[PDB]
């Protein structure tokens, strides 16, 4: 149930960055804390811990995020007060998905037994883009031995597979 | 200003538009929506506002099923609640929740009017007075439980002792007495009831002055709520239009509130007392209160009521009775005995029966018919096992006249005649207030125990007696 | 007795066809690739283009 | 065999399979959530990894709620789920006849696969108001008190209700036996019970030769609670592929409380809430969608029919619990049974004073309304008058000449087990009980002169049984005279 | 090497969150294996049940001992497989407990010993057997009323201190000598004073080295005593089919089977059903009682005592367990305190055997007339109760005076109850019993008084008595 | 008649096992045919082998608080 509250929160927050004109700074502060709490796991528990004060905790946060951008770090604040500052990473991840369909990339996975070339990622999301809808297409590509001979792609939640499917989809015709 | 689908959580559907564009509560929106492949299915629905949740939400209640739903379908407002064709178009038609004609005779075109489903009571300002008796000719009805004009009455009948004979009679007589039309609303009740109860409204002639709205158990609990406030707002035209005394049928007004039970659990309220929503009284009195008779015209409600398991105490049938101003119930010992139609004397009340309203003449009869009667249904074991020759000669002189009264409660109705070849008849309330009188007093002891069968009149009691030979 | 020798015909074409399978694979990886992959992969997304 | 595999290899076409998935949140008790699955439908099969059919039922903002119709103990949180893109479906055919078979289609007696070509929706509307026909045809069943007393026609529903060991499944079996001379095709749908009490009902109806035109559709106490509760939508979705079709079906439910405890652990599961007993709110509705498609069509829409049997168990006799009077309130009649009448010898322990028939009388033929509508007024005065006859002094003779009547009559309403009456044996019977030609014999022999004069109709006369046969109709009721009369001539009171 | 940390305890019930991709399927077991590094620790050998999934790669689990000691943080190690009892010929004489361990002091089993899972899917629709023949027990209500099915399902309905237990050691008493094959004993949560007492009878005579006891008595957390009746069924299972032989099984009390269920469902995080019990009542007793079935390769006559709680025969748990069995006998306390023992009700008490295709024309002739003479008694009650013997209209008078007499002709004196009153016990054939009550139906014996048809086997002994009293 | 030891029974001195016997006979005998009692002519035994030997039991096992009696 973090998810689609996190979805309000990073609305609230994509609203501001839009009608700020500051979506780039906004989207490199909301980056940076991501990066900044998945290398420290311990700060929610300093921040859990009861005897500090609020306004303690307000210092800790005013402090330690610092060179961020002014509505960041009020909702860094707002969750605070709020006790809501558990789903920071769930919040970052939220924005950072609402702001790639904001400029209109679009984040794929693909597998493949031999690591493709730089030109053919490129035109295989100039082919997908036209079928997604978005502007601009990303390719992230794993080694994977298992599958062999081909390609296959997991976009969104649709996954383009032809690569080991040929001998699947015989094995499963002829019995 | 057309959003997308959230959830679809079983009959309800929650559906989110954007900033400022929401809908007014009990608003209908529309899902259109082409298969845009083989993965997808074809759905025409009409989904009614419910609540307004946080974030541009809201909650809505499906008149059909939500089978194929996708995430994300658009939503089309129509910046009005359910509208509904009124006026004499109504007439002869059978229509769903939608004011749709369910029949094949055609489509209503967009020019007629539609009136909306949700409409404020009438004020203390417009109604009656004081009461009037709507006089039925049917002589259980207006001598013992006197039907107001304007009020509620409760049908308490099963199936083979003569529901829809008695339903039939009553719209035949307020349509050639009267000049009023009858609405049949049926609500969530068996749908081969319904096809039985249209099939003898076209065989009775009583169809060309009847409208009839069906929703019944296959549909969800929406259309279920909907359906008795489509009959509702039909009625409605015809008194606030034609200034008519209008018939408004509700089948089963019990279904009316656990379709509301079952929508209410999953809009998300807390349960109340009994399982049963806990906004029942107030969807119960949003109903019954536009069932009034105003200074224009009238509209009086006879309501069937199934009562689970004979319990009387749980909240929506002690709501429906709250509403309640007489009761008929219809018996099945009456109708094995030949007695049509078989209302049963002593247990059918009714709030008019008072001499402030009925008179003072009238209500003197219709106790002691009543005192005969009851004196008569506590010899029924003596009778049956101790015989007739050993009661007293002055306990058998009230099984006599109770005889005499208990067959002359019956008569011969207009919708009968094609079964039976006797034409029927419309008896008033001061002939068969002086025919019981007429009983009571001895008058007519020696005429036999039939010829007071299935007779109108007691000038036609004396015609069949001389037809006899006596 | 009919169903029986339907049945096991079944189930021992089913263990060869597994068997088929197996090596179905072996024998695809045997062979090489240098120039079926740059092949099938620029087939693959004319086939996905046109479907 | 390898002569088919080379051609469907040299037949077989090679392209992409696209899917759209989703990864499991929850996987427990036969229920799963997961993320994705962002153009699924509500009521969709969609499928795991192991190859395990689900159905999408709560389609929440975040995730769905894949109701799981197999074994879930392979199933791990991780896994996807395939969107099979197609709502939850039944196999249907004229293949399903003789066989015992799973909810979701696939056959489970063992005799090989079920060829069916063509499937239908699990969730489609019931037949509206202009769409049916009057009920006005018989569904004999071979039992006296049901097929005198609260009778049943063609596209009515009616509810056999009663406590444990009372006589409801036997009712059942009896009812599909009769349907053999008919052209009814029978639909058993078996629903929580052990398995080998599935067995045992289907080499009973394999014995009788019931099994040539039957469906046995089965979803034992073993079987997740999601395969209980699609186990009565499965069969009336295959009897309405025949009902659409023109033919006639007869759909059993046995035991659809036990499909209220199974949605009701459904949606407890589901985290839905509850009502009174903690059962849903759409129960009634859940009753209500499988008991509204039992219909009679008109003749614009085939004129086939599909009447109903569900029964319902009760507890202790409460039958003022809440599925038994959700159940009473939609079924179009009902049938009580009761242990009190079961133990007293009468059985099958039809309490007819209780059971109401509300189709009834336009369900009987022309004969057995003659000769049944004295029936119920012998034995509701014998049910009256007995009640006086517990204790005290005594009564006159003409009452107890009612009770010698209604004693007769209580023996003319019993049977025996598995053995159905032909409807043209049944009005002789009644016939000969209500015109008064068994006040010469005794209480003790009416059951040996029934069984002999049924022998008689079949090797004396025949000619009577004829005429109620084609004409329906009694035959002029004085050669019944003579050959009841002269058949008791042959009988020899004990 | 994929093994995880503890998140909660809650009870009996334990948070475990392994590495993503590396999850166990639900019914493995975990072990947890603590060493106590300070003296503020403690030693632990706890070991777990995988129940569902939680999402955030965390697994929900029942224990199967006490999580008194449990720290978050601990160690668990992923078997890979479900809770595995050794089985064999190693069982026959042996006493274990949920996990297979033997509890009994005579020694460990090897690991070189074949062990099959507790969870398995029951057997199929082509695989069961429905063929009904008559189990003879000697008891004279058992016999008459409600035949036993040899290789079919019995279940023994009765409140508490009503004569259920002593029910069943007299079954196995009559039929447990002389089965000729395996026997399982499962003790599911009853008495641990009654586990030693069996013990020892077993011991005494003889009906051991063909017997195997699991006992997971009432003082066992509810995580144990939910997978004992599976661990005493997959002892039986071995036996049946790899074996293809007969096999007993009794369970006491498999009501604590779904009690023990409903104590873990709250925490489970599973909404309440009616009258407190898991929403899974129904599927978690399908998966264990469909699976006690007679195959083609061997049969289970499974004798089952089944509490009924408060008294309440409507109450959840013993009502889904009526469409299990074959046959049940119904034991009240009505007829308890009236000093008749066994006290079955012999009308709510049925069976599939009472045919007369499967018993015989003359034994379904006396029973039905038995019955129909006790529901024309138990219908006079009220008359009798409050207007008293004098206003019936003797007939109703001659089935009083019968029905007295076969109500009593019922009671039997048990060898089991021979501790309790000195009285040494019978064995009643069932042709003795069907001329008995035959008898009786005649009015043979109207002369003799009532009390002396009070737990004793046959009439001659009947009429030994009567005449023992003085008529 | 509602109170049962199991597993005593076996726990006595083998002189309450000779005793108590007769005793829960005469007054389970007692307490089962007081109710009946006051009617009409009372039988030879319920004159006084049973009544008037379970009048006496009854004053048999009641004792006093604070006095337990030694097994002896
Ligand atoms: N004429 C009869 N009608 C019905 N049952 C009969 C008749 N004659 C004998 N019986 C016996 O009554 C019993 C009824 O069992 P049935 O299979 O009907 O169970 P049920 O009523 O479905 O309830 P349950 O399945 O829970 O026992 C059968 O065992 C059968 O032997
Ligand atoms: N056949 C019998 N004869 C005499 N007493 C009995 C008999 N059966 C049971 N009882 C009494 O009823 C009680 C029932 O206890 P038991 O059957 O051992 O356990 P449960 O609590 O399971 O019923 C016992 O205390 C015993 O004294
Ligand atoms: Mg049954
Ligand atoms: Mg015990």
């Amino acid at each position: 149930n973090q998810e689609v509250i996190a979805k309000r929160y990073a609305s609230a927050l994509f609203q501001i960055a839009l009608e700020q004109g500051q979506l780039d700074r906004i989207e490199e502060d909301v980056r940076a804390v991501r990066q900044a709490l998945a290398e420290n796991g311990e700060f929610l528990s300093l921040l859990s811990y009861p005897k500090l004060s609020l306004d303690q905790k307000k210092a800790l946060i005013a402090e330690a995020f610092a060179g961020v951008s002014t509505p960041v770090q009020n909702t860094l604040l707002l969750l605070l007060e709020r006790h809501r500052f558990g789903l920071v990473p769930e919040l970052a991840e939220q924005f950072l998905a609402l702001v790639d369909d904001a400029r209109g990339i679009a984040k794929a996975v693909a597998y493949s037994a031999r690591p493709l070339t730089d030109e053919e990622l490129r035109a295989l999301s100039d082919v997908f883009a036209q079928k997604v809808g978005k502007q601009t297409l990303e390719i992230e590509n794993i080694i994977d031995p298992e599958l062999i001979g081909g390609v296959r792609l997991r976009i969104g939640n649709r996954i383009y597979d032809g690569s080991v499917s040929g001998q699947l989809e015989r094995i499963r015709r002829q019995l | 200003t057309r959003g997308r689908v959230i959830q679809v959580m079983g009959p309800v559907v929650d559906v989110k538009f954007e900033n400022g564009h929401l809908p007014a509560i009990y608003n209908a929106l529309k899902i259109q929506h082409k298969a845009r492949n083989e993965n997808e299915v074809d759905i025409d629905l009409t989904l009614e506002v419910a609540l307004h949740l946080g974030d541009d939400t809201v909650r809505t209640i499906a008149m059909a099923s939500t089978d194929g739903l996708i995430r994300g379908m658009e939503v089309i407002d129509t910046g009005a609640p359910i509208s509904v064709p009124v006026g004499e178009v109504t007439l002869g038609r059978v229509f769903n929740v939608l004011g749709e004609p369910i029949d094949l005779e055609g489509d209503i075109p967009a020019d007629a009017r539609r009136d909306p489903i949700h409409r404020p009571a009438p004020k203390f300002e417009e109604l009656a007075t004081e009461v009037e008796i709507l006089e039925t000719g049917i002589k259980v009805v207006d001598l013992l439980a006197p039907y107001i004009k304007g009020g509620k009455i409760g049908l308490f009948g099963g199936a083979g002792v003569g529901k829809t004979v008695l339903i039939q009679e009553l719209i035949h007589n307020i349509a050639q007495e009267h000049g009023g039309i009858s609405v049949f609303a049926g609500v969530g009740e068996r749908t081969r009831e319904g096809n039985d109860l249209y099939h003898e409204m076209k065989d009775s002639g009583v169809i060309s002055k009847t409208a009839m709205v069906f929703g019944q158990m296959n549909e969800p609990p929406g259309a279920r709520m909907r359906v008795a406030l489509t009959g509702l707002t039909m009625a409605e035209y015809f008194r606030d239009e034609q200034g008519q005394d209008v018939l408004l049928f509700i089948d089963n007004i019990f279904r009316f509130t656990q379709a509301g039970s079952e929508v209410s659990a999953l809009l998300g309220r807390m349960p109340s007392a009994v399982g049963y929503q806990p906004t029942l009284a107030t969807e119960m009195g949003q109903l019954q209160e536009r069932i009034t008779s105003t200074a224009k015209g009238s509209i009086t409600s006879i309501q069937a009521i199934y009562v689970p398991a004979d319990d009387y105490t749980d909240p929506a049938p002690a709501t429906t009775f709250s509403h309640l101003d007489a009761t008929t119930n219809l018996e099945r010992k009456l109708a094995e005995m030949g007695i049509y139609p078989a209302v049963d004397p002593l247990a059918s009340t009714s709030r008019a029966l008072a001499p402030e309203i009925v008179g003072e003449e009238h209500y003197q009869v219709a106790r002691k018919v009543q005192q005969t009667l009851q004196r008569y249904k506590e010899l029924q074991d003596i009778i049956a096992i101790l015989g007739m020759d050993e009661l007293s000669d002055e306990d058998k002189l009230v099984v006599h006249r109770a005889r005499r009264i208990q067959f002359f409660l019956s008569q011969n109705f207009h919708v009968a005649e094609q079964f039976t070849g006797q034409p029927g008849s419309y008896v008033p309330v001061k002939e068969t207030v002086r025919g019981f009188k007429e009983i009571l007093e001895g008058k007519y002891d020696h005429l036999p125990e039939d010829a007071f069968r299935l007779v109108g009149r007691i000038e036609e009691v004396v015609e069949k007696a001389k037809a006899m030979g006596v | 007795i009919e169903r029986e020798k339907e049945q096991a015909m079944a189930a021992l074409r089913e263990q060869v066809a597994s068997l088929s399978v197996l090596i179905a694979s072996k024998v695809i990886e045997k062979e090489l690739t240098e120039q079926d992959q740059r092949k099938l992969i620029e087939a693959y997304i004319k086939d996905v283009q046109e479907v | 065999i390898s002569a088919l595999i080379k051609q469907q290899i040299e037949n077989y076409e090679s392209q992409i399979q696209v899917s759209d998935v989703g990864t499991v949140i929850q996987v427990g008790d036969g229920i799963a959530r997961a993320h994705g699955l962002d153009n699924v439908m509500s009521g969709e099969l969609v499928e795991f990894a192991n190859g395990v059919m689900g159905m999408a039922l709560n389609l929440e903002e975040n995730n769905v709620g894949i109701v799981i119709l197999g074994p879930y103990t392979g199933i791990k949180e991780g896994d996807e789920v395939r969107r099979t893109g197609r709502i939850m479906e039944v196999p249907v055919g004229e293949a399903l006849i003789g066989r015992v078979v799973n909810p979701l289609g696939q056959p489970v007696d063992g005799l090989g696969p079920v060829e069916t070509t063509e499937t239908r929706p699990i969730e489609s509307p019931a037949p509206g108001v202009m769409d049916r026909r009057s009920v006005h045809e018989p569904l004999q069943t071979g039992i006296k008190a049901i097929d005198a007393l609260v009778p049943i026609g063609r596209g009515q529903r009616e509810l056999i209700i009663g406590d444990r060991q009372t006589g409801k499944t036997s009712v059942a079996i009896d009812t599909i036996i009769n349907q053999k001379d008919q052209n009814m095709i029978s639909i058993y749908v078996a629903i929580g019970q052990k398995e080998s009490t599935v067995r045992t009902v289907v080499e009973t109806l394999r014995k009788h030769g019931a099994l040539d035109y039957t469906i046995v559709v089965t979803a034992s106490a073993s079987q997740p609670a999601p395969l209980l509760f699609l186990a009565p939508y499965a069969g009336v979705a295959m009897g309405e592929y025949f009902m659409y079709k023109g033919k006639h079906v007869l759909v059993v439910y046995d035991d659809l409380s036990k499909q209220a405890a199974a949605y009701r652990e459904l949606s407890l599961l589901l985290r839905r809430p509850p009502g009174r007993e903690a059962y849903p709110g759409d129960i009634f509705y859940l009753h209500s969608r499988l008991l509204e498609r039992a219909a009679k069509l008109s003749d614009a829409k085939g004129g086939g029919s599909l009447t109903a049997l569900p029964f319902v168990e009760t507890q202790a006799g409460d039958i003022s619990a809440y599925i038994p009077t959700n159940v009473i309130s939609i079924t179009d009649g009902q049938i009580f049974l009761q242990s009190d009448l079961f133990f007293s010898g009468v059985r099958p322990a039809i309490n007819a004073g209780l059971s109401v028939s509300r189709v009834g009388g336009a369900a009987q033929i022309k004969a057995m309304k003659k000769v049944a509508g004295t029936l119920r007024l012998d034995l509701a005065a014998y049910r009256e008058l007995e009640a006086f006859a517990q204790f005290g002094s005594d009564l006159d003779k003409a009452t107890q000449a009612k009770l010698a009547r209604g004693a007769r009559t209580v023996e003319v309403l019993k049977q025996d087990l598995h053995q159905p009456i032909p409807v043209e044996k049944q009005v002789l019977i009644i016939y000969a009980l209500t015109r008064g030609f068994l006040d010469d014999i005794p209480v003790e022999d009416v059951r040996r002169f029934e069984k002999e004069f049924y022998l008689f109709l079949d090797q004396n006369g025949q000619h009577l049984l004829e005429h109620i046969r084609t004409t329906k109709d009694l035959p002029n009721e004085d050669d019944l005279n003579k050959a009841i009369e002269a058949f008791k001539k042959t009988f020899v009171v004990s």
